[PDB]
């Protein structure tokens, strides 16, 4: 199960890192300019955690189980 | 072992010594300052029509993709810097390669997905794989990603036609045909023409700088297998690093007028004589055809170019230029084209008109004087001074003449005299001026009493 | 089955349609027909330099093999009928090839000695083989076995760089460079300017019809994998069908000279103005250099060309010049190069002298009238009617006068008429002569008494 | 035991034969401007049984047993 990673955000995350035993799913965040890429918690896919933990306050997000999945253009800036 | 192949194939080709930045250098004419002088005159005007030398150099890395090396040009392509080069009709070093990473700038291709790897690249793999991805990205992206052309534009007065070989690229003097080039217009300067060319760049395939020269070749290209096929300091490597897409043309501008700022106004139509019929020859665009369009009309040709200033996103873009690095620093490589050639300058000299009105109640005496540029049996150039049949006769009650200069006079002088009545000083300079140009019209007027006469010279 | 294949690739290429005799066409420049003329006189003559279009076709089936192609060439390469040929910078289908037979026609090799046969035929591996035979036989028979050189010869007045392209192929704006063309001489007439071209071959390589088009590429080679690298009807194959080895050099001959025969001259020195210094471009002969010599002298370059007269027997020869073939049958190739250009011709036209001479014991008139080319202030053609102010004057004791004209005068008239005596006719007409040619001294003389004058005209 | 066997004299005999059991011997013969090139018997090598057999009145020969020995060049016209 690996997703792009990025310790960061960057516009371009290129890096495909396989998730460690906590994170079973895929993150990718839009925010304003922003963009995430995360190895993420199905359990914690929804607003309120994201928004707090990235610290952000307005996103649009989505989360996948399949290798690879977060990217950019799962959503439309 | 298999690392001390790569380092004598990597010592191989930083051991080769050439001018990094003079080794790519087109020669075209060499000649010698002879000059040449014609003059006539004709309605109005004394035309000088001169012949001098004149240079041009100009430096370029964007080298142009033709349909002539189009089956050649692909990112990652390997090239010998030599004569083939400056020709635009590069070669292919025949040569296993190694595995080539392109990457294609289109947008919304993120993460990865703007990256493609060939393992035997070739011609045909090379282009089957980047119309692959465009055409993904077609499916996937182009209806939600715009994609706006940058436009490269660049211009010059035709002279010769090696002189647009050396400002497009010895390559011109075929792809410009269809232009068909009024050279015989120029030589008489009854018209000028401007040749300009137009390159709208959707998207680029580039390669980065491989680790090490041997990573473009097989594991297993030798440096015997270099210099057995002649890659060496004559004729060093070169690979192609990047590749522009998208739609170019060439337009020729044939003016009549005689105006100067003809460039201006095409420079400034591009986003005011609007004479001059066009002839378009654009590289690449629809399918559908029109390799060639003509004439002008006005701005059709400004609907021409509109038309392709967006990706149209049906088909991946024709290639239409490439740029080379040289394998051993990665450096860019420059292509440097030096031409003599013949500059025609034409220069008019209007006629003139001098008008003489003696209004005044006194008698008047005029004398004009002129210099007069000339020719004589042999052809040889002549300067003499000249004098009015009229000087020093008595004139005038109403009094009035115009005497018509042709362009090839200069410096009027003028001298104008009133009788007085004094028989101590019978006559007094009423006006007198010299180094007078020869401005179309002319009025040298007196008019007043004998005691208080009066006089204008006035340019109409 | 492997013999499908066969018929699958000689269907492909026998499926192509060109013309044959038209796929290979150059075309240089195309020019409207302006004309021009620039007259003025001098001493002794009154010269006339016109300039015209004038066109040039040239066909051609051996190519000439450049430093720039050297890599390229060589008996049995495959090349594209394309831009790239007629460029005379063809290219190498990249392609597996089938094993090729070459002969080499070298004096001494009988039976089977003078065949090669390569596997996997390149530039590298099918040199390195004729190489190898070539110098074989140096070994063995060159010693008792003579190779005279059979030469090509080939000349014309140089007129414009665009005119020798169509001559000696586009490839010469480059070969031909160190000769330094002086065009700026030629559209002044001060000097007439010659290229010749010399080639002496001592031996070829040449290659026998394949059995069929496939055998010419690999046992795998497929009709897509022509189709994939754009072989096809607008570019079909050729191949090399000989290659011509020896030596081979590009000579310039600058004469002063007005005479005509200057190249029945040229032709006849190779094997009468000696005025002219020369400049030879040698292209291969013995590796200790000597690319470049100049000037003449006179017939160092005699010594030059007997240099390479006979093959040294040294090294194997350089190649000069090959030939092409067509794949579909086999038929040779042959590439037209149209042009066209401006022919600069100068005319003189030598000033003349007349003389009248009066010794006759008796009064005598002359007459004397002419034609007179000339323009006006705008400079068009203008012809009038002349007469010299001495016409009817009563003349002579010893009465002698010269008259010389410039040579834009034509169409002499002279009359003489000599007092009689007579009051019912005191004049009578000795001689009238009309359209009476410009030569450079004619006399007309009358001499005798009143009741039988004599005269004569006469061309000294 | 292969010679140059041509059944003519040719200028240039390209034919490699392979011999019968009646030749042991490769001959190749040039008399004025012909050339002959044969499977031969050695113990007929001799200028009384060649100029015979082949009706020609004045010649060089050479005759060897390696194969294809018998080629043009052994001999100088
Ligand atoms: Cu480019
Ligand atoms: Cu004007
Ligand atoms: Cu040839
Ligand atoms: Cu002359
Ligand atoms: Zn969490
Ligand atoms: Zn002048
Ligand atoms: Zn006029
Ligand atoms: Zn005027
Ligand atoms: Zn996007
Ligand atoms: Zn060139
Ligand atoms: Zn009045
Ligand atoms: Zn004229
Ligand atoms: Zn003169
Ligand atoms: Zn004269
Ligand atoms: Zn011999
Ligand atoms: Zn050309
Ligand atoms: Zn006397
Ligand atoms: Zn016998």
């Amino acid at each position: 199960l690996q997703c792009y990673n990025c310790p960061n955000p960057t516009a371009d995350c290129k890096t495909a890192v396989n998730c460690s035993s906590a994170f079973d799913a895929c993150l990718i965040t839009k925010a304003g300019l922003q963009v995430y890429n995360k190895c993420w918690k199905f359990e914690h896919c929804n607003f309120n955690d994201v928004t707090t933990r990235l610290r952000e306050n307005e996103l649009t997000y989505y989360c996948c189980k399949k290798d690879l999945c977060n990217f950019n253009e799962q959503l439309e800036n | 072992n298999s690392e001390a192949a790569k380092k004598a194939l990597n010592d191989y080709i930083w051991g080769l010594q050439y001018d990094k930045l003079n080794i790519l250098t087109h020669q075209g004419e060499k000649l010698k300052n002879h000059s040449s002088r014609e003059a006539f005159h004709r309605p109005g005007e004394y035309v000088v029509i001169e012949k001098k030398k004149q240079s041009i150099s100009n430096a370029t890395s964007k080298l142009s993709v033709s349909s002539a090396n189009d089956d050649r040009i692909f990112p990652g392509a390997l090239l010998k810097a030599d004569q083939s080069l400056l020709e635009n009709l590069p070669t292919l070093i025949p040569v296993n390669r190694g595995k080539t990473t392109i990457s294609v700038n289109l947008p919304g291709l993120k993460n990865g997905e703007s990256n493609l790897t060939v393992e035997n690249p070739s011609n045909s793999t090379v282009r089957t794989a980047v119309n692959n991805l465009v055409e993904k990205w077609i499916q996937n992206y182009s209806k939600t990603h715009a994609v706006p052309a940058r436009m490269q534009y660049e211009s010059i007065s035709a002279q010769s036609m090696s002189q647009l070989q050396a400002k497009f690229g010895a390559d011109f003097s075929k792809v410009g045909a269809p232009l068909n080039v009024d050279f015989s217009s120029v030589h008489k300067g009854e018209k000028q023409v401007f040749i300009a060319n137009f390159r709208q760049v959707y998207y680029t395939a580039s390669v980065d700088s491989p680790n090490s020269p041997s990573a473009l070749f097989g594991s297993g290209i030798t440096p015997t297998d270099l210099i057995n096929r002649g890659v060496n300091s004559k004729t060093p490597p070169v690979y192609v690093s990047n590749v522009s897409y998208g739609r170019a043309m060439y337009v020729k501008f044939e003016t009549t007028s005689k105006s100067t700022k003809v460039q201006a106004a095409i420079d400034a139509v591009v986003k005011i004589l609007k004479n001059t019929k066009i002839c378009a020859v654009v590289l690449g665009g629809n399918p559908g055809e029109a390799s060639k369009v003509c004439t002008g009309n006005i701005d059709t040709l400004k609907d021409l170019i509109q038309k392709g200033s967006n990706f149209s996103a049906q088909s991946p873009a024709v290639p239409i230029s490439y740029t080379t690095s040289f394998v051993k620093d990665n450096s860019i490589a420059t292509i440097q084209n030096n031409t003599d050639y013949i500059e025609t300058k034409v220069t008019s000299y209007k006629d003139g008109a001098l008008t003489l009105n003696h209004d005044g109640a006194f008698v008047a005496r005029f004398y004009v004087y002129w210099e007069e540029l000339g020719h004589d049996a042999e052809g040889y150039e002549t300067i003499r001074s000249r004098s009015w049949s009229g000087n020093g006769y008595n004139r005038g009650a109403h009094y009035s003449t115009t005497l018509r200069f042709k362009g090839n006079v200069r410096n009027i002088r003028v001298k104008v005299l009133g009788a007085t009545g004094l028989a101590w000083e019978p006559w007094r300079l009423i006006y007198s001026k010299n180094d007078l140009p020869l401005v179309p019209q002319r009025n040298i007027s007196t008019w007043g009493t004998t005691l208080h006469p009066q006089f204008e010279d006035k340019v109409v």
